[PDB]
């Protein structure tokens, strides 16, 4: 009988429960955006990577559900690695920052992926 | 319509069994499987449903000839036998746009369903399916929120949404419900819920049981960092009572309340409906006693009439049953309706009980809850036949498991976690399911532990 | 209750079939028609009821070790075979009171017939009637006024009242509907009513039709010199919208409003009946939809049980259908649930349907309406099958006469004050209803014109 | 409006206009402003008006501007005024973020030099080129308008 | 492209977004406030030098705008001289300051003008 850990258990959302992907597993997800032509974009966040309440407290308002936008969403794009290289880019220059990959479906015209791809050092 | 009166019985039939009549796109059309005593032919039968869900009296009335009545009156308008089934017939009816109230789901049910079933000459009668016209569509509001608001809110997205019904229902003391709701939330679950039973009570009053389950979902989302959400239950037995409830939860900041539809009825349900969309909280929906109406293949109404009212009345999630322990056929049959719920547009389709096109006209889609009897096991099929929008409940599929809530909610959110990804990767989930789970089992005890009770 | 954990599904039968328990006077018992599959002995189906109604769980869970939860499972008591059906039994159920919101009919069907009704291991089940304890009748308002204060409010002593529908239901324009209402009320009758469809539509909107009925029930009044009403139906699709309908009622200083039950839903029937309390309005409540629950022999719920829920809930008329036109037996459960309507106390009948004892502590009694395809030639049989109180309701019956609503009028109140009459000095209706109607048409050209109309 | 209530008003752009149309704008724009403004019929201003301390109202240029109008609308309209970009901001492209800050440092180029007493009318453009050389996100815009 | 910075990334509204201004530049600024006939003043601020909402959240309601008077206006200053000496003096007493100039416009009545003089390091 194992007891659920209490501290630095901060979650992700979606895919955040699997261990971390490797790139190719990382590939893979990227991939299904595109076969779904789906828009591939990627947010950073250095601050607080997880939801809390600052500005305000009636129903369905939270704060820190926003990150910031690197770039912009990358339409047109066929291909995973330029995806990848991009989050080596975003790593490069924010290394502090937890990054994530979104995808945006023009036609539902909402954002509909959502999945942690890095987190800094001890999370 | 009309006169030159003449008082005495007369006779339907020629009047109401219209074969000829080419329907409006601004009629309700009605799909009914009529059982006729025996002795009454079909076109009979149909021209019966049509008289007596309208304008049909058993003696001639003076007053008709103050109006025209042809105006008013529902049309039997196509008759089609039932394959294997004696003297059984699937009668359309359509009924003006005229006879309903703007936004009134209790209107549009008493004038289609308030009178017809009890008709001496059928043996039994169902109804099976309603083409709701889009201008009558446009008088209602629909779900508070929807789909993809809701989402949007919680910032959930790429996977089906987990819940868990807190048992027992009734005997737990608030404070220890509470509790049950902090461990199932922080291993993983979205969501936890009341039981439909759970309004308010001798061991456990309502005001209590909010007070500590937001609590305990407040310690929840501090802990893991993801947003949490309490079904709790508004459910009353007066509008005023179930209004104080809305309202409390509401200055408790909380995402979400519950009602049971049909227990407190659409009049009620309108009523929270409007208030959820005033106010920003999401309305999950609980279908209690709808086996009572909807079991029976010859006789009360087909759950995809009731939840069609549902999603005009309002509403952010409803109970949809479970795929699992049923054939093909039953299977089509709730994907036909969950179509129905979350789409824009259906077309016609027989083969999965779909009666009539549909149209929405944006009106915002609804989350299917699938409920009962579930675990880690049937997460492969549940991704597979619900998709990514779907809400997953497992009440004893979490409180069940060896170690307890927290680790009973890991096992479920990895399992799910295990199929989106292997889905995503182009594995077959129909095929690989099991071959997806034990992997995961390699390196989640959690999951192990839990595989190892269940199938 | 309690535990020593261990994970795992386990066996129902053994915990919910309880053939020695002693009931409570505090529990709410059920008596349920239980159809099992083929395979399914009848006390494991019995125990499958009360355990699907109340605390059973497919998997063990460890929270049923902080409560004793058998002070509140649902316990089958007794079985017993139904003659002249193969596998079908009756099942009685016991309910402890705590399960159950006080004054909440909502959480009272949530709670018995939320669930069980689509358990697989039946194949069809039907809630026949309930015991409802006097512990619990207390905690409900009941009818806003009842038979009693009703008679008295009215000063219509001796003789059952007279109502008529008008009809068309739909079509007619506010004053041609209200012209329509006086020219009934002058004649006899002592109300006259909105159809269950009549809410507010295009043609027309509920406060027109509120307004000229109010005119043409005033000028009736004041011609006759006899109270006079008309049923204004208040049913909506918000319980915002039907306060401002019952508002307007008490504005015009009109005495009764009418409420579709069924389909606005117990919730908003109860808000309703509280506010006619608190104002001084009489309720006349429409059944509408009950044959899409209560038909079925076999699946369902018998209308004794609605009849008994809206007695809680609260209503001063139910619609209880006419005994004409139905053999010996349905005539007895009809006659049954109307002294389960109507009285204090009513001792078990099997023979009239009544599974138990009801005791209701002075909780006022309802008047039963009897309505549908009745005229002139029924009423010899309605008085002496329903006695004084009731409400005769004749739509067809009276807007259907040669002369108009007025002749059609008096020729209902002659007919029912001839019986009366004749009743009371000893002439006995059965044997001699014919001869008493015949007799007063020779000084009634009105009566004598229907009698010619009508069988 | 001024009456009934508002603290903002579109006035539309002086850009892509003549004189005379330009003098009519400059004209409202001080009837929406001003405490007292003189009759002037070369501004189409019929009538002298007083408004006994009723405050301004702050006009709104808006409508086809990008960083190159700048210059203009700062000389136009003066310091009390909002300057609306709808494509000149979501046009950008490296996104909303860089396409603002090309907005506020254009507007600050401007605002500066014109503090210096230079003439925006006339180095308008000269002003906006220096500051591309050392923000490369007004440099990405100006490549992309005019 | 660019990705416009996250961090250590605040501004003090007019003329923050330019390059820090040269002494020259600084007095360009004080003479263009004299040439109006505008009231030169300098203010400072220890803590906090952005807005914030700690008292109230009511509309137009912030803390953090008023920030402490260094001195009083120099009304009848008429050299830029006087001005940026002063600002020497400030800085000399709160090196861990953010300094800023401000103007007063008598006729307008209204404070009309407010630029960021002085950012302590790091800033
Ligand atoms: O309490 C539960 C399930 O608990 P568990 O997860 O332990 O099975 C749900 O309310 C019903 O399944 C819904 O019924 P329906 O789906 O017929 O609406
Ligand atoms: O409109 C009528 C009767 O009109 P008419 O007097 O012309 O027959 C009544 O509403 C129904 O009979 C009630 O149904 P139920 O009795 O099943 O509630
Ligand atoms: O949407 C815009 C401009 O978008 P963009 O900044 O992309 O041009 C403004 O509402 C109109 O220009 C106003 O019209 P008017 O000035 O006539 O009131
Ligand atoms: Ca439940
Ligand atoms: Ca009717």
């Amino acid at each position: 009988m194992q007891v659920w850990p209490i501290l630095n258990l901060k979650k992700y959302e979606t895919l955040s429960y699997l261990p971390p992907l490797t790139t190719d597993q990382l590939a893979r997800q990227v991939d299904y955006l595109l076969n779904n032509k789906w828009v591939p974009c990627l947010e950073f966040e250095t601050d607080h990577g997880f939801v809390y309440r600052e500005h305000h407290n009636s129903p369905g308002y939270y704060d820190g559900r926003y990150w910031t936008m690197w770039k912009l969403p990358m339409f047109g794009c066929t291909d995973p690695a330029q995806v990848l290289n991009e989050l080596e880019e975003c790593k490069k220059e924010y290394p502090n920052a937890f990054i994530r990959i979104i995808g945006f479906d023009s036609n539902r015209e909402v954002q509909c992926i959502s999945f942690i791809a890095y987190k800094p050092a001890g999370y | 319509a009309s006169v030159g009166f003449k008082a005495g019985v007369k006779d339907y039939k020629l009047t109401y069994y219209t074969p000829e009549y080419e329907t409006l796109d601004t009629d309700i059309l009605a799909a009914f499987r009529v059982s006729p005593q025996p002795g009454v032919p079909p076109e009979e039968a149909g021209a019966a449903v049509a008289a007596e869900s309208s304008t049909g009296t058993w003696t001639t009335v003076w007053t008709d000839g103050l109006t025209n009545l042809d105006r008013y009156k529902g049309r039997c308008y196509h008759i089609e036998p039932v394959a294997g089934e004696e003297n059984q017939y699937i009668c359309y009816v359509a009924y003006p746009l005229d006879l309903f109230e703007e936004g009134s789901v209790t209107n549009m049910f008493t004038s289609i369903v308030g009178n017809v079933f009890g008709f001496k000459a059928l043996r039994a009668l169902r109804l099976e399916d309603l083409r709701i016209p889009v201008a009558y569509v446009k008088t209602f509001q629909g779900p508070p929120h929807g789909i993809q608001v809701e989402r949007d809110k919680l910032n959930k997205y790429g996977r089906p949404l987990l819940g868990c019904t807190i048992k027992p229902k009734l005997g737990l003391s608030a404070k220890n419900y509470g509790r049950a709701v902090y461990e199932c939330l922080r291993g993983g679950l979205d969501f936890t819920k009341d039981d439909e039973n759970v309004n308010s009570q001798p061991f456990m009053r309502w005001r209590d049981r909010f007070l500590f389950c937001a609590e305990a979902l407040y310690k929840a989302q501090a802990e893991t960092g993801e947003i949490k959400g309490h079904y709790l239950n508004a459910t009353a037995g007066t509008c005023e009572d179930m209004m104080k409830r809305a309202v409390f939860a509401r200055e408790l900041g909380v995402p979400i309340v519950m009602h049971d539809y049909l227990t407190g009825g659409f009049t009620a349900n309108t009523t929270l409906s409007h208030y959820c969309r005033d106010n920003g909280l999401l309305l999950h929906i609980h279908r209690a006693m709808h086996a009572v109406i909807d079991r029976q293949k010859n006789h009360g109404m087909h759950f995809r009439v009731l939840a069609k009212a549902l999603r005009l009345s309002g509403g952010d999630h409803i109970h949809s049953g479970t795929v699992v322990g049923k054939l093909e056929g039953e299977r089509d049959i709730t994907l036909g309706f969950v179509d129905l719920l979350r789409d824009d547009y259906t077309e016609k389709d027989r083969s999965r009980g779909i009666y009539f096109t549909q149209s929405w006209v944006s009106t915002p889609g609804v989350l299917p809850v699938a409920s009962g009897g579930i675990h880690v096991w049937h997460m492969p099929a549940l991704t597979e036949i619900f998709g990514d929008d779907s809400v997953l409940q497992f009440g004893g599929g979490t409180l069940g498991h060896p170690w307890g809530n927290a680790p009973g909610a890991v096992a479920n959110r990895v399992a799910l976690e295990a199929c989106v990804q292997a889905r995503n990767e182009g594995r077959d989930l129909a095929r690989e399911g099991n071959t997806i789970i034990r992997e995961a089992t390699k390196w989640s005890p959690e999951l192990a532990a839990a595989c190892e009770v269940w199938k």
